[PDB]
């Protein structure tokens, strides 16, 4: 399986 | 192809997000049950399409 | 039912977690991802689950 790194903002 | 969320499906956060085979949805390892210590290696279907398979049997 | 006395994947026998919808048993170490922890509820093995996917394929 994959995982993604995101980063949406606070 | 497929198109995945930037939150996860449990607490609506992003960051490491494990992606469902299956569907669009995306979950955090530490939101999941039990919360994994590992990415799984092969293929991963996650709980709301475990849900969906069983509905469909359930059913026929 | 009756469950079988030999995990699906490494075909050996010893604590063996069964699946509720069909005759197979897997070790908690043979799974992906593998387990220490028991599954809480209903669990399904990854072979149903395979039938399920296979279905889906051509329902
Ligand atoms: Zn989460
Ligand atoms: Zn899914
Ligand atoms: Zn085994
Ligand atoms: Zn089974």
């Amino acid at each position: 399986a994959r995982t993604k790194q995101t980063a949406r903002k606070s | 192809h497929m198109i995945h969320e930037d939150f996860c499906s449990v607490c609506r956060k992003s960051g490491q997000l494990l992606m469902c085979d299956t569907c669009s949805r995306v979950y955090h390892l530490d939101c999941l049950d039990p919360p994994l210590k590992t990415i799984p290696k092969g293929m991963w279907i996650c709980p709301r399409c475990q849900d969906q398979m069983l509905k469909k049997e359930e059913a026929i």
